[PDB]
């Protein structure tokens, strides 16, 4: 169909197009035409890595497509994927020339791991876009920070920045049997669940470091949080460790 | 038509970034200027007139037509969406003959009316011999 | 000027394909939609008004100017041919002052004429004392 | 504003090249035509009206706004600067209702004035019984 | 010169431009502006591989150029070239990103083989274009199906699909001493001539298979059709085999 | 800011924009809109290789940018750089597809050599552009002839070509300790100074050849011009050789 256009009439936003304005409507400069990228975050979608990755999938036969946008929204959750196949080959294409990561991310969820990747490109299952630096794509690029979102086109009428990288390891990526681990260091991991917020993950990381709960050997140590530990949208808001290489954090 | 937000939630505030920034000295020279991370200005819009929650629903509803447009175009696309909207706007008003006092002609002969019917009093008022 | 088909033959029927396709469910989502081979619609045009044989000759005669345009442009071309045609169309009509009743001004004051000369019968007809 | 050349020197002559070239036979066919080095025509402009020294200063002063434009755009830019200037030109004149005899409306009702006040002598002159 | 524009006036197509329309002419939407690709097939050109390849040639010093077009014509004959030099290097460049083959071809004439290829790019000797998927180019891309054609620009006023690949082998491609073989299988070939239609080639292939005329060894078998066998444009329309490794099909 | 536009008013060039014209101003065709590239040469800048290279520098974190221009100026001095790091890696990126050298150069100063190249891209320190074939860039491309210059945008109202390549060798390129040598042949060099004009370099080359002052061994011979030898802008205009492997040309 024809691409809709947002215009302000009667102190309210309305969808319209250039062919259904009235002579009273005045477009005197291209400066009144604006493209904006809005994050799925703002609509109330679950942003944890298990929930977010379920919205993406691999498909072949569909070429990727790209559209510009001028202004974007500060994101709390972004994602940066480094996925390989079990044979070692890359699942995602390198970012084309001039495609930089999404510029404003409070938490960048960097996910490394493996999966079958039964498809040439990773698309958004719900039809949304992957928002990069002033560029929206239909597919995910390797190692490039993105926010999920959608684009609107408008006719206008005539605060420090901090980013924290949260690293994960993944097995069976893409399938319906995907497993995630939160990486404390290269040998200490926490089995991840959907209910863990970014703030809880950063405090669990600070607790493990200061309490000496990191692995002090050459082997891999994986902690499990017991379900008895728990603590809305992002905008509206005594631990015992014993080893059982699994373990439990009560 | 109007915009009906049907999303599970709405963040009523838009904390946004853009690159629509008088330069300070030699900061415009790319060799001396900011890195790619430092070209952004920030702003905060609130939900006055419900514009933010309407904008979120508008971007959501734009996706189908936008995706269908992207499927039909080749990635060697040589035209911009907003420039074509601007051209279509002008073609709608001025792509044909403008019939004055018509519904599709954006010509107001207001002052031209009260410049003729005003200056009739130069020939009907001066009718003396 | 007119179009004179000077080709050895003309296929008078145009069995064509294009991508100018209301979507069916989730078919607009690229993940669920058609492959690249299945985005085309087909149509069949016949030689009414000789448009097909004229079109074949037109495309043939367009080549020289098209090739000379492509030679003079760099493959980093940032403008579309048809959008520039649309802009030139508007500039031809509205790029300068529109002198009403002129040959290059597309303004018809028809109803505006029979709105003044019609409403003269409000001052010449009401001349009583 | 005016252009004040503030450069250490000015070369008052512009020996220029361009690619704005009736073709000779089959020279338009890329297979038979010139190589990339032979598509240029040359010309020589002198400093009449000081246009050359003004042009050198204009290009110098354009750089800051041009660099700031390039910093704010992504190298996937989909619009041309000059086409957008042409669109903005038309939007400035015709982007709203044209009020006749206004300062922002480029409509001259000159001949339309001396077509009404000329043809008043068809009703005031024919007032006999 | 200026690119001509097709417009309908007095129930006939005329060449014009936006600068020579009248106020009666109404262009109210960019939807009225259309680019169309027309196939050389429709003008009556010989479409057989020997005749078609004679219209192409290699040239250096001219950069390739590309133009978009929106609608195209169903083609009976397309071509897909895989040519190498005797030293093994490729003669044709890989197709740029996003250039797919021509989308509607009844017969794709795939030509593999060798030649000197005295030139960086292969151009159309008559100035025509090579039509790909909604993209017209001045040069041939490697292994990419194309139809020869030309582009027209218009101002508008306000049926199953089957494709068959016909494979050829070529020697001396580009020169005036080019030889072509129609490939029945990897060891059975037919010496090709200009008069062989696609329908005749497919029936000759079906006859050779069912009659057991394929090579039943490890060597190469080449059939020749005797001139006594024969059978307009595409839109207006008892065999003895003995071996003489050449042979004859009477 | 907004990109300024040159327009002719009252028999003089003025800076303006499309939003500050009057109804008398008539723009009836895109043919009146023109982009022109003007060479820094025309403003009186020193064009010798030592002076010119001081205006360029390496910087990271800034993506390169590119803008088209339609007409350019014949240049007396152009530059073509082939710089490597001491480890052998390239300092400058290969020219993108379709970027050819500046088309009109009387003297192409080809500079090969080494340097630290502390930066991803080489920019113009004064904010100017590097002019290629109808394309202006913010960065230098490897082995691609360019002229320094700037771009202007205009609203218009409604002689053989010879090129000579002058080759140089460079050490410490980019730093404030850069050394340059003018190459007569692969074993004979002249220590370069800012005052040497292109005409003086070509006559010094012709004198060295005809006088047999080239190296007649396998080693490297470097001549020095004594300061007693000397001889405005480009548009307004008995030698003794003894060896001292250094030497002196009096
Ligand atoms: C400091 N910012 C503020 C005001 C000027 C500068 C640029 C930015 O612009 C906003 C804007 C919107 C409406 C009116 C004025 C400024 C803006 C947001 C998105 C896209 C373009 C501009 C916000
Ligand atoms: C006057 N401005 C004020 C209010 C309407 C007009 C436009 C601007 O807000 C824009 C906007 C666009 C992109 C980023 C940030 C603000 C706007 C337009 C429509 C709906 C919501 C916001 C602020
Ligand atoms: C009303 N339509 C009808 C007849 C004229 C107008 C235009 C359309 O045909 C177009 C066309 C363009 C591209 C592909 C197929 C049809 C057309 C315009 C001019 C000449 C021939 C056909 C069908
Ligand atoms: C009528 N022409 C004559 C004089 C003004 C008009 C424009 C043209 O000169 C152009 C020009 C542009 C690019 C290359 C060469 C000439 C021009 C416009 C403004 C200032 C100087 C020259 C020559
Ligand atoms: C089903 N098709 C048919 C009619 C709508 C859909 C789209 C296609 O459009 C034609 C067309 C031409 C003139 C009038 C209406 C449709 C068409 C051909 C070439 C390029 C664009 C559109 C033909
Ligand atoms: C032979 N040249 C001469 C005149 C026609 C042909 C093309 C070139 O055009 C000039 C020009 C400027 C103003 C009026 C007429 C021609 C020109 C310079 C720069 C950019 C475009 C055109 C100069
Ligand atoms: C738009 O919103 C609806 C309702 O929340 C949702 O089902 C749909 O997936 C959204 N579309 C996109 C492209 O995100
Ligand atoms: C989910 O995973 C199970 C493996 O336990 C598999 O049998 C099933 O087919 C999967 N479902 C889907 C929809 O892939
Ligand atoms: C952790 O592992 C990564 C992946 O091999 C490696 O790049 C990094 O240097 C390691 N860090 C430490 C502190 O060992
Ligand atoms: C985890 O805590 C350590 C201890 O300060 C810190 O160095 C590290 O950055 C933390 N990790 C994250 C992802 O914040
Ligand atoms: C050694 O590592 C274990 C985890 O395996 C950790 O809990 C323990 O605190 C470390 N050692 C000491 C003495 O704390
Ligand atoms: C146009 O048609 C003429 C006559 O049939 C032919 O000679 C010429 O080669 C054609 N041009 C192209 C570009 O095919
Ligand atoms: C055609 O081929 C012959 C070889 O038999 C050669 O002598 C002749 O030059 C060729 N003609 C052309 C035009 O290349
Ligand atoms: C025929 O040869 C081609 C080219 O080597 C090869 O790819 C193909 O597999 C072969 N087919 C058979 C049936 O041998
Ligand atoms: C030739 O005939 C065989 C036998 O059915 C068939 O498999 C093959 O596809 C045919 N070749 C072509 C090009 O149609
Ligand atoms: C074996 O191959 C020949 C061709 O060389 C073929 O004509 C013949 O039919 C095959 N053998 C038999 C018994 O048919
Ligand atoms: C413009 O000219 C001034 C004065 O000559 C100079 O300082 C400045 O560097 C120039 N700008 C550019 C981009 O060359
Ligand atoms: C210039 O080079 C000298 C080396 O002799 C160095 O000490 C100095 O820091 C350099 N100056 C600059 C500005 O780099
Ligand atoms: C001079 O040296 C260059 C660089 O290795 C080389 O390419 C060229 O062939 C040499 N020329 C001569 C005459 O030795
Ligand atoms: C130097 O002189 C020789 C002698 O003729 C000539 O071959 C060579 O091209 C000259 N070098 C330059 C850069 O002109
Ligand atoms: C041999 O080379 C020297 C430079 O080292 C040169 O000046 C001399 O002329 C050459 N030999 C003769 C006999 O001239």
């Amino acid at each position: 169909r024809s691409i809709p256009l947002g215009v302000i009439h009667n102190s309210a936003l309305q969808v319209s197009d250039v062919d259904k304005l009235v002579c009273r409507d005045k477009l005197s400069s291209t400066n009144q035409l604006r493209s904006v990228g809005l994050n799925l975050e703002g609509n109330g979608v679950a942003t944890d890595v298990p929930s977010a990755t379920k919205r993406w999938g691999f498909r072949s036969g569909v070429p990727p497509k790209v559209v510009n946008y001028e202004a974007g929204e500060w994101a709390e959750n972004c994602y940066n994927l480094e996925i390989k196949k079990p044979d070692g080959s890359e699942c995602l294409p390198a970012a084309p020339d001039g495609i930089r990561g999404f510029p404003r991310c409070r938490y960048v969820h960097k996910v490394s791991g493996t999966g079958p990747c039964a498809g040439d490109f990773a698309f958004h299952k719900e039809g949304a876009f992957f928002l990069y630096d002033r560029l929206a794509s239909t597919v995910i690029y390797r190692g490039t920070t993105f926010a999920e979102g959608v684009v609107a086109f408008l006719i206008l009428p005539q605060s420090g920045y901090y980013s924290t990288t949260i690293r994960y390891q993944a097995t069976g990526f893409g399938t319906n049997e995907t497993e995630y681990l939160f990486e404390v260091d290269n040998l200490t991991y926490v089995q991840l669940e959907s209910r863990f917020t970014p703030q809880f993950l950063l405090q669990l990381n600070e607790t493990i470091y200061t309490s000496g709960k990191r692995s002090n050997t050459t082997g891999k140590l994986i902690w499990k949080v017991n379900p008895e530990i728990d603590t809305w949208a992002f905008w509206e808001t005594e631990l015992s460790f014993t080893v059982v290489x699994x373990x439990x954090x009560x | 038509e109007a915009i009906v937000n049907a999303q599970p939630k709405c963040n009523p505030n838009l904390h946004y970034w853009t690159t629509q920034d008088a330069a300070i000295g030699l900061a415009w020279i790319p060799y001396f200027g900011p890195a790619a991370e430092g070209i952004y200005i920030e702003g905060l819009m609130h939900n006055q007139d419900g514009l933010i929650c309407g904008l979120r629903q508008l971007a959501n509803e734009t996706t189908q037509a936008l995706q269908l447009f992207l499927r039909a175009t080749t990635e060697l696309r040589t035209f911009s969406i907003l420039n074509r909207k601007a051209i279509d706007f002008l073609l709608q008003r001025w792509g044909g003959t403008c019939h004055i006092l018509g519904p599709d002609c954006c010509i107001e002969p207001a002052d031209w009316t009260k410049n003729i019917t005003d200056k009739i009093d130069q020939i009907i008022h001066d009718f003396v011999d």
